[PDB]
């Protein structure tokens, strides 16, 4: 309370300067959203579509949609039906008013995570070490067995629950889900929710600075040429007498 | 008397091409010029990309 | 106003130069480049250099004194 | 004969940027005018696009912004050229007036106060400006900023309730801002054309700070490769913060939606205002640190009335080379101070750079000058 | 009964002499509190420091292995 | 061989701003490409975190 | 806010003439046990914790 | 110029950034039709030179 | 506001809710008219009496 600890420096695959993330580790860390945090975290922003590109192929994209009910437009009765779900459908999903997060909870807004990566201080450090380093009160503060303790959060203590040893899984290829494997992926995605750029904006930053590396010189003896001539200028002053 | 005005000694700025009083600067005035075009020419490339 | 040729008074200087197309755009850049800017850098650190340790020390100081004061031992 | 020269049209540019006679003196730091003119038609063009996309209102004011770095086809990049290109702006602005004062610069009355008018100008341009994306920061930084006028005696609460368009920073309060942040610039441009209308009446100061007419050199080709360079250096800046940090420089929480109830621990300005910030709350007085805070950019102005020295420029003169540096330290004590939470040490700390910056400008700089003048038999 | 990496590398990390220290700190604290009533020297940061020097360390060494 | 290149260079490309312009603008053209190739290229050594990932999971 | 008794006898314990604005506790609230006010601060209105 | 198949949603704020930044070009545009109209004066209802009576 | 969603909406809250966002309204409108006219009357000055020589 008051007092705080900041997250180590985990190496990403995507902490490097020209690093792209890694997509294999989306998909896992997709799969940890689909299950996991998709009955407690919105998630607005991202859409089935978005992650055909990225991870899937399109036919697995619309499957993934299509295993939820939505809601389409009204139609001749002013209605309101459901739908299988598409490709142009987002991730709307637990609780329609924000209160009845916190009638669910108590109080308490599990926060969207479309944004999170991007809006804590400490990216996916942050995230991974709030859900791997879940942790047992140390002494003098009982909590209220609904404020989970947690060191890796401001106050110490607070509301979530630790889902991340809870183990779900499908990995095609597999892969065993710890709770620091189920992390990383889920974090990796967080990333990509946050910054879907990311990879591109490093292809042209390696760009930016190669074609800079061959700019800068080259305009620097362009003006270097052409200052030449006062660079070399001689004087002579020859008053009479 | 303007006749004791004699241009300073150039050698220390010079290209190499054009070191020597004993011959032509035309022989390597296009290699020179080529040199320095070839290198506007590359930036405008770069800049256009 | 401006404009060259009614800029002010000028007699008995002779200027000689030279066609870019005829020199080096880099003459000696590193022979004489580097002295010069070690002789620069010596001609202003002592303006330039020390208010800025002032403010590091400053900086690092008040950064600790910060830490530490949010932390109790007796009482 | 020429039609550069006589042409109604060529007239200008020629006489602004190509005959111009120009000091053969001129270093680097005079190439933060053009990098100012750049850094305004990228804001003004970037700034435009961003337009053809976000909308103005509450319920889409944030989404609008997420939908064009994730839709918006390079959105993404044009999203933070502006918002980085606001930063570029202020450092060339702030490199800008430095190079004034410490050449005397100043001493051009006119082209110097229209500097001060575009200080405030893109200042309060780029203040509109953050709270655009309705943000957490953007409606707090909005709230604790405007609020600021409610300090002036007998009239504040009627004022700010005005600007505000309502008892909060409502829908009114960002319609508003949008509006003002789309016109502000369009206002910038034209006075920074005076700015260079003024300027060209003397031409350019120098280094020496000694006269140059004695050795002057047109514009072209000199100073239009010198600025061309130096505008590449300006794009690799740029470039290097959109495409490597873009949020290097910018606030996380103003990446979750605004909540006027909510109210941040954190809550500080953008960076370039971090001083003034400083300056604001080192005075425990509602009124002091407004007041205190306006005289701290207004101050610009006082400037040449405390010009004390014989010579203009800096560069000969040591006892105000430290001041100066000094001065430039002081700000960056400021800047630091400012992004840290009012305690422990930083509250004294920070209010004794405030009466320093105050000390360095008003009483040590002048004196200096004086000494100086001493020193020389002058 | 599943592979923990972050349990196995928590062990060896949270063993050494920084970690021992803080660790140390903090039972002498523990206790300190534990044997006394009615106070409210609560035993926080000691936790903390030892979680420090113990999670830079588990940055450090996980991943590596981490499939 | 040397000195020639940058004078023939100079002759048939470099004196009428014509082909100094037809060649900057043809050379760019070639350049845009290779840079393109080299740079991507790079790109993916440094990385190969997508797109064999394809050969993979579809491939019907 | 529901005060705890120790709350309400400190606000009660208060010297009165050296406040920036004078006011006893008891001319503030109806209720000793309850203190309402707008999360408005009188400096520049953000909202105090 | 549609930024889409249709008059959508991007048709009307385009519109409306548009409609905001052409009257500021307009103006200065003006300006420079003065400043080419000052090189001669005005012109006058018989179209014959004034010079003789301004 | 600039969004089909409050487009025609934003427009009514302006002649009804804003205060005066009325005549502001219409002035706007009919400027644009008085607009066109003035310039249909200026491009008819122009061809009637020759100004088109500049
Ligand atoms: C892998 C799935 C999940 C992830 C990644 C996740 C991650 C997060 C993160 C990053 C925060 C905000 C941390 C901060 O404020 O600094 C958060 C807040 C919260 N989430 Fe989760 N969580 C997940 C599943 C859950 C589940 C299953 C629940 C239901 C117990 C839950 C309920 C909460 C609540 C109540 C909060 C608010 C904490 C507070 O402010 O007191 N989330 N979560
Ligand atoms: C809208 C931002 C500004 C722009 C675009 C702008 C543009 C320029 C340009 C193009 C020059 C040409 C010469 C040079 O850069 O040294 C210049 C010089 C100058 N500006 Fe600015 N300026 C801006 C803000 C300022 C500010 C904030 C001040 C000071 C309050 C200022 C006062 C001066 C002065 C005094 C000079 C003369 C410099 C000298 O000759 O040494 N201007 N400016
Ligand atoms: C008239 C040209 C300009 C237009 C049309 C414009 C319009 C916008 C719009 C619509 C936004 C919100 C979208 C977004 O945040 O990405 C914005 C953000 C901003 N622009 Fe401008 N603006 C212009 C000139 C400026 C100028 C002169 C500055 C000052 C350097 C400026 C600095 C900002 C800032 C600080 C923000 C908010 C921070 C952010 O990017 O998230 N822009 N602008
Ligand atoms: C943006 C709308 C325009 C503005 C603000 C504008 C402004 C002016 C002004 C202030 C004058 C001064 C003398 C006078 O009115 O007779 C003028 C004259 C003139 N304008 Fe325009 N004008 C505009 C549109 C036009 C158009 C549409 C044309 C024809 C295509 C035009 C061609 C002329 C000419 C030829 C004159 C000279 C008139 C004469 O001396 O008889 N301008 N204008």
């Amino acid at each position: 309370s008051d007092l705080e600890l900041h997250p180590p420096s985990y190496p990403w695959s995507h902490r490097g300067l020209l690093s792209s993330l890694d997509h294999t580790s989306i998909r896992r860390g997709f799969q940890v959203y689909k299950q996991v945090c998709s009955s407690c975290h919105s998630m607005d922003y991202v859409a089935y579509r978005h992650l055909v590109g990225v991870c899937y192929t399109e036919d697995e994209a619309k499957a993934l949609a299509e295993e939820v009910e939505v809601q389409d437009g009204p139609n001749e009765d002013g209605e309101m039906f459901m739908r299988p779900g598409k490709l142009s459908d987002y991730f709307p999903k637990p609780y329609p008013n924000p209160e009845a997060a916190r009638a669910a909870n108590n109080g308490a807004l599990p926060p969207d995570l479309s944004y999170i990566v991007r809006a804590r201080h400490g990216g996916e450090d942050y995230v991974f070490s709030l859900l791997t380093g879940y942790c047992e009160p140390p002494t003098g503060v009982s909590l209220r067995e609904g404020l989970y303790f947690n060191p890796y959060f401001p106050g110490q203590a607070i509301g979530m629950a630790p889902p991340i040893y809870n183990e779900v899984l499908e990995f095609d290829d597999g892969t065993p889900a710890t709770m620091s494997q189920v992390a990383k992926d889920v974090c990796t995605f967080l990333r990509w929710a946050a910054e879907p750029e990311h990879d591109h904006r490093k292809r042209m930053g390696l760009k930016m600075l190669l074609m800079m590396g061959l700019l800068l010189p080259l305009v620097y003896a362009m003006k270097r040429h052409k200052w030449s001539v006062l660079k070399s200028r001689k004087l002579a002053y020859r008053p009479p007498k | 008397s303007h006749t004791d005005i004699k241009v300073p000694d150039f050698s220390d700025y010079r290209r190499p091409e054009v070191l020597d009083s004993t011959k032509s600067s035309k022989e390597s005035s296009e290699a020179r010029k080529g040199f320095s075009y070839l290198v506007t020419a590359t930036t405008t490339v770069g800049v256009a990309y | 106003g401006r404009q060259f040729g009614h800029l002010t008074r000028v007699r008995h200087v002779i200027t000689y130069s030279l066609s870019p197309f005829e020199q080096r755009a880099f003459p000696h850049y590193f022979s004489k480049g580097i002295p010069n800017v070690l002789r620069r850098t010596r001609a202003c650190i002592l303006r330039v250099a020390p208010p800025f340790v002032a403010f590091y020390l400053v900086y690092t100081w008040g950064t600790q004194e910060f830490e530490k004061s949010k932390r109790k031992n007796p009482a | 004969t020429n039609i550069r020269k006589s042409h109604p049209l060529m007239k200008i540019v020629n006489n602004a940027f190509i005959d111009l006679p120009a000091p053969s003196n001129i270093s680097s730091w005079w190439n933060f005018g053009s990098l100012l003119g750049i850094c305004l038609i990228l804001q003004i063009l970037t700034g435009l696009f961003l337009a053809m996309h976000y909308t103005s209102d509450t319920t889409t004011a944030f989404s609008s912004v997420t939908h064009i770095c994730r839709d918006v086809n390079y959105g993404w990049i044009i999203r933070y050229m502006h918002a980085n290109g606001a930063s570029m702006f202020f450092i060339c602005l702030y490199m800008h007036v430095g190079r004034g004062l410490y050449y005397g610069s100043y001493t051009f009355l006119e082209t110097w106060n229209i500097g001060v008018i575009l200080l405030l100008t893109v200042m309060a341009t780029a203040f509109m400006g953050y709270v655009l994306p309705w943000g957490q920061m953007s409606f707090w930084g909005a709230t604790v900023i405007t609020n600021l006028l409610s300090a002036i005696p007998y009239i504040g609460t009627n004022l700010v309730e005005w600007i505000w368009g309502g008892f909060s920073v409502d829908k009114a309060t960002l319609t508003r801002f949008f509006a003002f942040h789309f016109i502000l610039p369009f206002i910038i441009m034209a006075i920074a054309m005076v700015h260079l209308l003024f300027l060209h009446e003397t031409g350019s100061n120098n280094p020496t700070g000694i006269s140059s007419d004695v050795d002057k050199i047109p514009f072209h080709p000199y100073y239009t490769i010198k600025d061309i360079l130096g505008a590449l250096l300006l794009i690799l800046a740029l470039m290097l913060l959109v495409l490597f940090a873009p949020d290097l420089l910018g606030d996380p929480d103003n990446y979750t939606p605004a909540n006027p109830l909510n109210t941040p621990p954190h809550i500080k300005p953008e960076w370039y205002f971090l001083f003034a910030y400083a300056i604001l709350r080192s005075i425990p007085n509602k009124l002091g640190g407004v007041l205190a805070l306006a005289f701290s950019i207004l101050i610009l102005a006082l400037i040449p009335l405390l010009h004390t020295s014989k010579q203009r420029s800096m560069m000969f003169r040591p006892l105000s080379q430290c001041l100066f540096w000094a001065l430039v330290a002081d700000l960056l004590t400021l800047t630091w101070i400012g992004g840290q939470p009012v305690e422990h040490p930083y509250i004294t700390i920070g209010q004794l750079a405030s009466v320093l910056y105050f000390l360095l400008i008003l009483v040590l700089m002048p004196t200096a000058g004086t000494i100086e003048n001493k020193l020389l038999k002058w | 009964e599943l592979v923990d990496p972050l349990t196995t590398v928590r062990e060896q990390c949270e063993q050494l002499e920084k970690c021992v220290k803080a660790r140390e700190r903090l039972e002498l604290c523990d206790e300190r509190v534990s044997s006394r009533s009615q106070t409210e020297e609560d035993c926080t940061e000691e936790l903390l420091d030892f979680l420090h020097a113990r999670d830079h360390c588990v940055a450090h060494k996980l991943f590596n292995s981490l499939k | 061989v040397a000195p020639t290149l940058t004078a023939r260079l100079y002759s048939l490309l470099f004196r009428r701003t014509s082909t100094f312009a037809l060649t900057i603008v043809v050379g760019a053209l070639f350049f845009e490409r290779a840079f393109d190739q080299g740079a991507d290229a790079i790109y993916e050594h440094i990385n190969e975190g997508k797109l064999w990932k394809h050969i993979k999971h579809k491939y019907e | 806010r529901h005060r705890t008794k120790k709350e309400i006898d400190q606000e009660a314990a208060v010297e009165v003439s050296q406040l920036r604005d004078p006011q006893h506790d008891l001319e503030r609230v109806k209720k000793p046990e309850w203190v309402i006010l707008i999360g408005v601060c009188t400096h520049l209105g953000c909202v105090p914790i």
